[PDB]
RNA sequence: GGUUCGUUCCAUGGAAUUAACGUAAACCCUUGCUUUAUUUGUAAAUAUUAUAAAGCAGUUCACCUUUAUAUAGGAAAUGAU
């Protein structure tokens, strides 16, 4: 329905099988953002480390990190790699 | 002239003296006495034995353990002690774990579940083909891929796959589901020597797949799910093995279509496939409003 | 005389491809690094054997 | 630490309850793998205890 | 009309997670091939006719997999063994496998032409060197030569160029049997001198062809491709380069 | 760890599988050869200089040596070419 018009979720729509309108309604929060540095033989080469929580709410929990010379990209890198890596989370009365 | 020819008459004259032999072969080769036969080295190819009993176990090799310097003090609940320099694996403990592990491969394949094969050494080829063949699983006999379960998406890429129902037999319909689905991931994996290829059972426990392997007295029983206390470094402990566990799946593949034939489905559609279906309707929705 | 050509999609001719994309950022809020992902997206490529 | 944390004994009681919800709220939960009802009743044996 | 009930996705072949299913598929059949056909007597090598098995390459692109060397090395040696069975005791299934591993390539022909002898009995042999091309038309005679009409002194004024233009005569010891009548152009004495040894050679061979072997040692057979160097920008000629002030 | 002009190739590693650019290949000139065309170029001519379109060609074959048997290398005016 054009909800994804870049193809970032297609390659995630497989590995969990779940329509691409059903990612959306998932709770995905950046927490940490870090300016990392490398030092090459070319200079410096700054990265952005990004850690992406996904719950959709109701007891699943998935931690994603990434990082690329683009914010925009490590972002959606760990949203990927958070909305995957979910597992069930016990919760006592569901509080 | 002389001398080339006469190759020219040897080699005219295999057929004739190959049928002549094989048919006197067939004469007098039995006549004296007979021979008590108890031991064939491709005997457990041939006709493996449906169970291991202690005499087989023994026979065959399965209870030399690695030399006692070299152990892993966890596994000392299969050793039964130390001769010749080496632990000797305790006889009991390899038939009981062996006796589990076959009703595991039976079960598995009984709901309709894929098999794995693993094992990665000189001679153990014939060993993990033959066992798939009865057991209708996938054989590997070279050094696994790193990556092929957790990396699966772009490793086994174009790799065909086929939709089968209950009997085994492919269905039509499903071409535009085997472009989309990503590459399946074995239900269970027996590995032969799991001292060796730890990346294997690594991706297992990953992502929660049973697995069964022959424990050494060095190996780590921790890597795996079912421990087979026995000896790897056995060609002949193997094949033993390999041959229960192969009869295993296919006496468990006999049970499921036999009871297919009756209209009782030991299995259910798995989750993939299940989405595609409520998909379809859903296309299929709109053509019968529209 | 003329010649015009039809084209389908704007992906197979480097000259309209380099306009549109070029119409697109003059924006002020244009999104760079994502009109350049729109555009690839689309870009579909033959299926190939790379043996 | 150079080893790694194997989980290989716990795969039925972790693919057990990751089959018992779904993720999508409101829906209920796809079929289980095929294996999880193979060795439902066919625990592991404990290992690592002298 | 609806889809089936029961579903579950199978893979085709069983080296499902292997890496090059389609090889080991084609491998695991020779093997069992050579179970079954084993007991069959062989043929001595020297008696096995030469086949032309395909390389690592051929079966890469016709597979499109990436083998294994090692790997294909064994499997070409079942590939040799299965045929040394004796043909009239080698079985059809063996013969259909072993003619897919055949290599049916044909390298290009190029085989120069002859060059005739007229009616008269002179052959033109060419040879050039790095400016020129010669044109020597070779006779029977008393050992006349004339370059471009002019006779050998007074066309080349250095003793060192008459040597070297007949040269192919000189080495064979075939001076005092044939007549040359040449015709050179271009190039400088030396471009025009060695261009008249190589045509003169070429058409000597075409009244004794024999005598390659001989003109081969002599140096009368190669043509040699040295050419003047063009200059190039940033340079005084072909490689000298300018002043370098590192200041 | 070997090998290669070369992250080339082979083998291997308790983590690898791959994509793009450079590299390589290919391209233009040049070299031998085949076919085509013969004027304004070529003495004649049964076509051989020149002109210029296309195609083929190499480390190819032979000889010697060769590791883990997997990948090869050497010899350079007196093997062929
Ligand atoms: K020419
Ligand atoms: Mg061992
Ligand atoms: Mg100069
Ligand atoms: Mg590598
Ligand atoms: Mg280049």
């Amino acid at each position: 329905d054009g909800l994804d018009d870049k193809g970032q979720y297609q390659e995630l729509k497989k590995r969990t099988g779940m329509s691409v309108r059903q990612i959306l309604q998932l709770k995905t929060k950046k927490l940490v953002h870090r300016r990392v540095v490398n030092q090459t033989r070319l200079g410096k080469i700054a990265s952005d480390s990004v850690m992406v929580i996904a719950g959709n709410g109701d007891g699943w929990l998935g931690l994603g990190m990434a990082k690329s010379v683009e914010a925009s990209i490590a972002v959606e890198k760990a949203t990927l790699l958070a909305i995957q890596n979910m597992q069930p989370i016990p919760r006592y009365e569901n509080r | 002239d002389e001398e080339a020819l006469k190759l020219k008459q040897q080699i005219e004259a295999i057929p004739g003296n190959f049928k002549l032999f094989k048919q006197t072969k067939a004469q007098t080769q039995k006549l004296g006495a007979g021979v008590e036969v108890r031991y064939i080295p491709e005997q457990y190819l041939r006709n493996p034995p449906s169970d291991a009993s202690l005499e087989d176990l023994m026979a065959a090799q399965a209870h030399m353990g690695h030399n006692t310097s070299l152990w892993n003090p966890a596994n000392a609940r299969y050793i039964y002690g130390v001769r010749q320099g080496i632990h000797i694996i305790s006889l009991e403990t390899t038939a009981t774990h062996l006796r589990r592990a076959a009703r595991v491969v039976e079960e598995v394949a009984y709901r309709g579940g894929l098999i794995l094969f693993v094992g990665t050494r000189p001679g153990q080829r014939p060993i993990v083909v033959r066992a798939a063949e009865l057991a209708k699983a996938c054989h590997l006999f070279t050094k696994w891929r790193p990556g092929t379960i957790t990396n699966r998406e772009q490793l086994l890429g174009g790799v065909p796959l086929t939709v089968v129902d209950e009997l085994d037999r492919p269905l039509s319909g499903f071409e535009d589901h085997l472009h989309d689905r990503r590459p399946l991931a074995p239900d269970l994996v027996v590995c032969l020597n799991p001292k060796e290829n730890m990346t294997l059972l690594y991706e297992c426990s990953l992502a929660k797949i049973p697995t069964i392997g022959i424990i050494d007295t060095n190996t780590n029983p921790s890597w795996v799910t079912y421990q087979i206390p026995a000896n790897d470094d056995s060609l002949r402990a193997t094949a033993l093995i390999s041959g229960v566990l192969g009869r295993a799946g296919e006496r468990g593949q006999k049970r499921r279509l036999e009871a297919a034939q009756r209209g009782v489905v030991t299995w259910k559609t798995p989750a993939d496939v299940q989405g595609y279906f409520e998909l379809a309707s859903a296309r299929a929705a709109d053509a019968r409003r529209r | 005389e003329f010649n015009i050509v039809n084209m389908r999609s704007f992906l197979l001719n480097s000259d309209i491809l380099t306009k549109i994309l070029a119409l697109k950022l003059k924006n002020r809020n244009a999104r760079v690094i994502k009109i350049m992902d729109v555009i690839l997206n689309k870009a579909n490529l033959p299926k190939i054997n790379r043996v | 630490g150079k080893g790694r944390i194997f989980q290989a004994a716990k795969v039925y009681q972790r693919a057990s309850e990751a089959a018992a919800t779904n993720i999508v709220s409101g829906l209920p939960p796809r079929n289980p793998p095929l294996w999880l009802k193979a060795i439902e009743s066919i625990p592991p044996a404990e290992i690592n205890t002298r | 009309f609806k889809l089936h009930p029961y579903a579950r996705a199978v893979p085709v072949s069983p080296s499902y997670f292997t890496r090059t299913p389609r090889f080991y598929d084609n491998y695991l059949s020779l093997e069992k091939l050579m179970e079954e056909y084993e007991d069959l007597p062989v043929i001595p090598a020297t008696a096995v006719e030469r086949v032309a098995w395909k390389t690592l390459e051929d079966i890469r692109k016709e597979l499109g997999e990436q083998v294994k060397a090692s790997e294909f090395a064994r499997c070409l040696a079942l590939v040799k063994r299965l045929n040394s069975i004796h043909p009239d005791l080698k079985p059809q299934e063996i013969k259909d496998v072993l003619d897919s591993f055949r290599r049916n390539v044909q390298p290009f022909t190029n085989v120069a032409k002859p060059i005739p002898i007229d009616q008269f009995g002179r052959a033109c042999g060419v040879g050039k060197r790095k400016a020129s091309s010669a044109r020597a038309f070779v006779v029977e005679g008393t050992g006349e030569v004339l370059v471009n009409g002019k006779t050998l002194a007074e066309y080349f004024g250095r003793v060192h160029d008459r040597e070297s233009a007949v040269w192919a005569l000189r080495a064979t010891n075939r001076i005092d049997k044939y007549n040359v009548w040449v015709k050179v152009e271009g190039g400088g004495t030396t471009g025009q001198a060695e261009a008249i040894t190589l045509a003169i050679a070429k058409a000597l061979l075409a009244h004794e062809p024999a005598l390659k072997p001989a003109l081969r040692r002599a140096g009368c057979v190669t043509r040699d491709p040295r050419k003047v160097e063009r200059k190039k920008h940033g340079h005084v000629k072909a490689r000298k380069m300018p002043t370098w002030v590192k200041r």
